[PDB]
């Protein structure tokens, strides 16, 4: 529905304010169910293990840049860009 | 197009997918552990993109087919016999034939050995067609040959680019008058 | 301490940071351009004239058997004066691969002031130096044969320690010494105690029998070093020997533009300082034939953008001029790409 994380504090507060009995759950425990959707939660592994990929279960947003070193003396970049691993991304699309 | 850029980033991503192409994921799926392996398919680009990473020239060259090794002036003699044979790893060996130069030629005829392959492709693709620019380019195709057919070309030729934009407004004007069609440059789906 | 500003063509986008310029005859010729070679020159090398402060960036051709080469963009070049070739190595094509060829570029032919370039591809045997960028070449004389000295620049993490969080990091080669012989392919690696830490982007001087090194950067400790090095080869009959030595009085720059203003005397221009500090000062350095000496000339003047902007580029044409590009403001009235200029000391 495309709220923000301010006005569903808004419409979250006064339900529970009206009808006494809260329906809408706090912001809190909401991302707390947010983390099990993204990559980066569950473990799995490989067999073979996966050449020059790490073998950690626990990265979600890494820098897309890949560590590409913007010094002065190098060729100039500005872009930005985010990724997920190509595996932990798989992993939470199947499960 | 900012293909240095490109390639910095969508490195990384290629180095995973190749990775793992030759590995079983075990992974539990409600209780007991289960096996994945995958199959990745690459499909989804438009036709610059489609020519551009594949490492082909670009797309108003006399090479047309991304998937096979034809020009445009042998494609309106023999229409329909054509096959399909462009895959990746002949281009990637292509490039390295271009690259050598191994039988001593000049470029005109390199160019034609190689059919038009002229950098290194680095994303794994397979050759196939769109479906939405497909239909929006018939679209804007034969909507061009009704505004050419109002001027009748058929009966004499050539007339300067004084009357096509007459035979525009009478176009648009009078499909405007029929269907309610109003007139839309960027053409949609 | 001649400055002129400089117009240029309609392909003005084809001129990327870490270009090269190969001078031939007076006739000058860029080299790494920006994306893979198009249509309009399928070749990737141009020729490129200046007249009236107006460049033209034409097309050049190859020979019948030259090879086609890729667009390299931080490469090492050298000027091997024996008929006169240019010899590239090493560098970074726009797949952001890293090379390890050694291309050698001389003239076919030129007819009608219409140039025919040739290079071939020579593949070293032997102790061949891992793939890497920045770094420098440099032919060296003695006693009628010559070798060509390499010290080693940054690359990217060996096969097996590259991982797909870090996959575009790098790291400072190992700083030994290599030398080449170009008339069969071969190598020898030559570790020195005197040379400690890794370099790179520095600038290489050859005179006749010894090279001498000056900065860089290190990024062991992302420091840049002041101290330079003069090294002395010889090759006998038997197998040559490398000496290395510390000199005092030097200067701490990296990625500085140097060339030739007289004979056995040389001019660099501006690098980088620190970090965030560009380099406005040059510096002389007079030649001999055992003794150097490097003193500040009287830094001339600069224009509201090349005091102003943040980073520079540029490399040398030949005849003592420095061509040299700035890269603008975004937020103004549609500025350009890039502005050009060129520097004269005659
Ligand atoms: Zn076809």
């Amino acid at each position: 529905t495309f709220l923000s994380c301010s006005q569903y504090h808004k419409m979250y507060r006064t339900v529970k304010a009206i009808t006494g009995r809260q329906i809408f759950q706090p912001l809190h425990a909401l991302r707390n169910a947010e983390k099990v959707l993204l990559p980066g939660y569950h473990p799995f592994e490989w067999q073979p293990p996966l050449k020059n990929v790490s073998s950690r279960t626990d990265v979600g947003i890494i820098d897309g840049l890949s560590g590409l070193a913007s010094s002065v003396d190098e060729y100039p970049v500005d872009t930005i860009a985010k990724r997920f691993r190509y595996d932990s991304a798989l992993v939470s699309a199947l499960m | 197009s900012d293909h240095e850029t490109l390639t910095a980033i969508l490195s990384p991503l290629i180095a995973e997918r190749e990775a793992m192409k030759s590995s079983e994921l075990t992974l539990e799926m409600g209780g007991i552990p289960r096996t994945f392996k995958f199959i990745f398919r690459g499909t989804g680009y438009d036709e610059k993109l489609v020519r551009e990473v594949e490492g082909l020239e670009a797309s108003g060259s006399v090479y047309i087919c991304t998937l096979c090794d034809t020009t445009r002036l042998e494609a309106s003699q023999n229409l329909v016999f054509h096959s399909i044979t462009r895959s990746h790893a002949e281009n990637l060996q292509r490039y390295e034939v271009w690259r050598s130069n191994p039988y001593h030629e000049s470029v005109e005829e390199l160019r034609d050995r190689v059919k038009g392959v002229s950098a290194k492709p680095f994303i794994e693709t397979v050759p196939s067609i769109d479906a939405l620019h497909c239909d929006i380019g018939n679209a804007a195709e034969f909507y061009k040959i009704f505004q050419l057919e109002i001027g009748e070309v058929y009966k004499h030729p050539n007339a300067s680019k004084e009357e096509r934009k007459r035979w525009q407004a009478t176009l648009d004007k009078h499909l405007r008058k029929r269907m309610n069609l109003k007139p839309i440059m960027r053409m949609n789906g | 301490m001649s400055l002129q500003m400089v117009t240029v063509g309609h392909n003005i986008a084809l001129i990327q940071p870490g270009f090269s310029l190969m001078n031939f005859d007076g006739q000058v010729f860029f080299f790494g351009q920006k994306g893979w070679p198009k249509r309009s020159c399928p070749t990737g090398v141009f020729h490129f004239d200046i007249k009236q402060n107006h460049l033209k960036l034409k097309p050049a051709i190859f020979s019948k058997d030259s090879c086609y080469l890729p667009p390299l963009r931080y490469p090492a070049t050298c000027s091997y004066k024996g008929k006169h070739q240019y010899i590239i190595h090493g560098g970074k094509t726009p797949n952001n691969e890293l090379s390890d060829k050694i291309y050698i570029m001389s003239v076919a032919c030129k007819n009608n002031k219409k140039v025919t370039f040739r290079c071939t591809e020579k593949d070293l045997v032997g102790d061949v130096p891992e793939p890497r960028y920045g770094h420098s070449i440099d032919v060296v004389y003695s006693r009628g044969k010559s070798m060509g000295v390499l010290f080693g620049g940054r690359s990217y993490m060996p096969s097996t320690q590259r991982t797909t969080e870090k996959w575009n990091s790098v790291a400072d080669c190992l700083p030994h010494v290599f030398l080449i012989d170009f008339e069969f392919g071969c190598a020898t690696s030559y570790i020195l105690p005197e040379l400690q830490d890794g370099l790179s982007f520095h600038v290489s001087i050859a005179r006749n029998d010894t090279v001498y090194i000056l900065g860089g950067h290190s990024l062991a400790s992302n420091i840049r070093p002041a101290n330079l090095y003069r090294i002395r080869v010889d090759l006998p009959l038997g197998t040559p020997a490398v000496n290395c030595t510390v000199l005092p009085g030097g200067i701490s720059v990296s990625s500085a533009i140097l060339t030739q203003t007289n004979n056995d005397e040389f001019v660099i221009v501006g690098g980088y300082q620190l970090e965030n500090q560009k380099r406005m000062v040059c510096s002389l350095v007079s030649l001999g034939d055992n003794t150097i000496e490097i003193s500040e000339m009287e830094t001339p003047d600069w224009t509201s953008d090349i005091k102003h902007s943040k980073i520079w580029f540029g490399s040398n044409m030949g005849n003592g001029t420095i061509f040299l590009g700035i890269p603008g403001d975004n937020k103004q009235a549609m500025s350009e790409a890039f502005y050009f200029y060129t520097l004269r000391c005659s």
